[PDB]
RNA sequence: AGAUGGUAAGGGCCCACGGUGGAUGCCUCGGCACCCGAGCCGAUGAAGGACGUGGCUACCUGCGAUAAGCCAGGGGGAGCCGGUAGCGGGCGUGGAUCCCUGGAUGUCCGAAUGGGGGAACCCGGCCGGCGGGAACGCCGGUCACCGCGCUUUUUGCGCGGGGGGAACCUGGGGAACUGAAACAUCUCAGUACCCAGAGGAGAGGAAAGAGAAAUCGACUCCCUGAGUAGCGGCGAGCGAAAGGGGACCAGCCUAAACCGUCCGGCUUGUCCGGGCGGGGUCGUGGGGCCCUCGGACACCGAAUCCCCAGCCUAGCCGAAGCUGUUGGGAAGCAGCGCCAGAGAGGGUGAAAGCCCCGUAGGCGAAAGGUGGGGGGAUAGGUGAGGGUACCCGAGUACCCCGUGGUUCGUGGAGCCAUGGGGGAAUCUGGGCGGACCACCGCCUAAGGCUAAGUACUCCGGGUGACCGAUAGCGCACCAGUACCGUGAGGGAAAGGUGAAAAGAACCCCGGGAGGGGAGUGAAAUAGAGCCUGAAACCGUGGGCUUACAAGCAGUCACGGCCCCGCAAGGGGUUGUGGCGUGCCUAUUGAAGCAUGAGCCGGCGACUCACGGUCGUGGGCGAGCUUAAGCCGUUGAGGCGGAGGCGUAGGGAAACCGAG
């Protein structure tokens, strides 16, 4: 519980460092280590595999997990914190100054 | 906690309004048969000590 | 040592006695503002008593 | 004939580099302390356990054969199938996973309770079901004991009890060391411990009180009274009360006389007794019965019950920034802005009000727990005068013998309690006011209940001139464990890679281990019990040095050799000469053949509380100062003169007083 935090599936900045400025849509967000999936940082493993079924695995570069904090939502205008508004019977979440 | 009065010492001594302390003549209870009559009337006043009379005030100190 | 404290403040010149407040409501805004005319530009800090 | 460089099997000193080892620094889920909250669980089977449960499961956690969980009501709004990745297979906006409330299932042990028993095992009776099912086995329900009321009897029916709890609480028992510089009375102490009981509290409690005021007015706790009164082998020591100031505030039912009634007993009566109902509850004495009053409408009003506010048990909203710049990484530095009832704190690759979480402020409950805070109802309760003299708690008061409590140790020894013996009275009664008498005066025993103020902290929360892994709980880590004991019981060590696992694919030596490349990284003497890495201790390389030498190992001088500097000079080494009895403790005296220390590193010893005494800084000064506590605050201060020290001493005291 309250593990929830800041976005979720969907297109988001990144201000983090070594990857800054960039922007792409989220695919991942684990929220017990509390970071999220992007398409920035991203670092080769040299390791063959763990599992020893399918012999080749891949050097693959793939996709590094991410603090969920460097990561901003957006919309229309770029990067913009997070308001809610109770709708006229659900709850949304409309941005600093627009919808959704 | 809080000094305990020496009631031992101070239901046999008195000290004086300024320092001292005083106390009656020792010897004349029991040893008495026929002394002089000096002697007897010597030891119906009381006197000063010395010394010892700084560690008696510290006993009746919250007296 | 209370009034001695005052009286030392008040004697280098420091201790004003202020009544008018422009600042209607809770708002950080307006003492900044009433503060700004009030000669008081936060260069210093102040102990505002006030009931 | 003479003179004096070289040589190192090894050793020494110094310098560089590594190994070992884990000090120091910094870090912290943990711990400690105080404050506030909250406070019982159990035969509807508790506390605590055993066994079992995942597709693959060793342990922890969760759960219980429906066994990582099932049903329903809320909360929440994208992810989820615990720690736990991987093989393998799924669930989720038709709103899961998770959190809160209720419910269901809940093996066997355990108060354990059908019986036995070496706890988690073994064996049954009664009813009903299952398998062909009479022998056998399984499944569901049921059967322990004790207490009280019902049951006329027997037998049954119902209600309760049992056991657990860190500390606190009451009652029944109850030490010794130690102190007294011995010891025996005393002290330690009614403490430790044992035992039974009670619940969020317990106890105590509406005067047969206190004690001298022709006064106060239950009980409990905090100031004070006071180290006073007293106690005491008058030794060591022990140690009240009244009164004043505060918190809190609360007062009630019954026994008896007397009336009705039901039951059974007999000596049959206008009665004895038991059960129930009415009546009655007092110390200006009260009540009963009869008479008179008009004696009814109101007046009092719960501690019990009903509704509700509020509160705990999940949660939600929530202001304000963007680009440059260095870097592995901005939150640092710069430039130009913004919010603030929010500039507490935590995180984000480093140093952030405006990035994430929050904070200020303000929202929320279907269900369950609490709730006189508010309101409502019910119980119960309310008067006068005269007469009558009926009643007012029994082996009790009272007295004596033995004793405990109290400040009270037999003291002149009362009072409160009571093991033994004797043994009354009912208001012309009876206790007490410190032996006794008298007078004056307080109070109504021998029946029970009563909230709050108070104590404690297993549990939750907040805070800290509290610890920071030899500290702090014994335990920051799967610790009351491993290990040690027959058994009570004893009881450890052990935390850190990095921003991220990007945890080093592939080649080479090798059996493996471990290395050398390469590669990741800002960093690899950050490479895996891996941050920082001190010291003892082990080792290689280099400079100087030593095989005619005698010693607390050093110091003083000269010289040679090696190294830094423009020079003079400074550093390392030691050839020769001079001089020289280790440290500590204990002692009249130690180099001592007196004690202690193998070496390094870390933990380790004059504190605090209250009271006293002198000095000292500072405020006030015949004055000075407050204690509990109330108000405020949320790291604010203020009020509160009850009380204490001082202003007069002297005497044993009556008393007198600058004497
Ligand atoms: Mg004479
Ligand atoms: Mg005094
Ligand atoms: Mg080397
Ligand atoms: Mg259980
Ligand atoms: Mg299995
Ligand atoms: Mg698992
Ligand atoms: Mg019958
Ligand atoms: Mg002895
Ligand atoms: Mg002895
Ligand atoms: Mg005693
Ligand atoms: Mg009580
Ligand atoms: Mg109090
Ligand atoms: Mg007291
Ligand atoms: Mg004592
Ligand atoms: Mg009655
Ligand atoms: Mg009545
Ligand atoms: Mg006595
Ligand atoms: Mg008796
Ligand atoms: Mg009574
Ligand atoms: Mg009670
Ligand atoms: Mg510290
Ligand atoms: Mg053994
Ligand atoms: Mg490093
Ligand atoms: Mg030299
Ligand atoms: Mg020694
Ligand atoms: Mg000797
Ligand atoms: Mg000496
Ligand atoms: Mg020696
Ligand atoms: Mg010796
Ligand atoms: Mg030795
Ligand atoms: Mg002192």
């Amino acid at each position: 519980r309250v593990k929830m935090h800041v976005k979720k599936g969907d297109t988001v900045l990144v201000a983090s460092g070594k990857y800054k400025g960039r922007v792409g849509k989220v695919k991942e967000v684990l929220p017990k280590k509390y970071a999220v999936i992007v398409e920035g940082v991203n670092i080769v493993k040299k390791a063959v595999r763990v599992s020893p079924k399918y012999p080749q695995g891949g050097f693959i570069e793939k996709e590094a997990p991410l603090h969920a904090s460097k990561v901003r939502p957006i919309c229309p205008a770029c990067g913009k914190p997070t308001r809610v508004r109770k709708k006229f019977l659900e709850n949304g979440k409309k941005i600093r100054v627009c919808a959704k | 906690p809080k000094m305990k009065t020496h009631k031992g010492a101070k239901k046999r001594v008195k000290i004086t309004a300024s320092g001292k302390v005083v106390a009656m003549k020792t010897g004349k209870r029991h040893l008495n048969w026929q002394k002089s009559g000096k002697e007897i009337r010597q030891k119906g006043r009381k006197f000063v000590l010395a010394k010892p009379e700084a560690e008696r005030i510290k006993l009746l100190l919250p007296y | 040592g209370l009034a001695m404290a005052v009286a030392d403040r008040a004697r280098e010149g420091k201790l004003l006695l202020v009544e008018a407040f422009a600042g209607v409501n809770g708002k950080t805004k307006e003492f900044l503002a009433w503060a700004k005319e009030a000669g008081l530009d936060g260069s210093e800090s102040v102990l505002l008593v006030t009931g």
